């Protein structure tokens, strides 16, 4: 479905908003998933002072 | 020249006693600091309505 309507111009407006919202959220996923690295660096550099 | 036994003992005592003072001071400073934060319900959410 998602492939078929990508850049077709053919979705009903209530789905157009919902999908466009879900696409905007991908930038939040990118920031959120960097927490595991920030956590590790904090422990080795600020707690253990290495 | 003649040396007095009493005068020498005092100098020797002072020189060595000051070493004990440092060994004692060394017993307190045994650990590094750790940064401390706050706490505030980071998940609080208000409706977009």
């Amino acid at each position: 479905f998602l492939a078929a309507y990508d850049q077709s111009g053919k979705l009903t407006p209530h789905l157009t908003l919902f999908v466009s919202f879900l696409k905007l959220l991908e930038t939040s996923k990118k920031r959120f998933n960097q927490l595991t690295k920030r956590h590790l660096d904090f422990y080795y550099q600020e707690i253990l002072h290495l | 020249i003649n040396l007095n036994p009493v005068r020498v003992d005092n100098h020797k005592s002072k020189i060595l006693a000051s070493r004990l003072e440092n060994d004692l001071k060394a017993k307190d400073d045994l650990e590094p600091a750790i940064p401390q934060g706050t706490f505030a319900d980071w998940g609080e959410y208000s409706s977009i309505q």
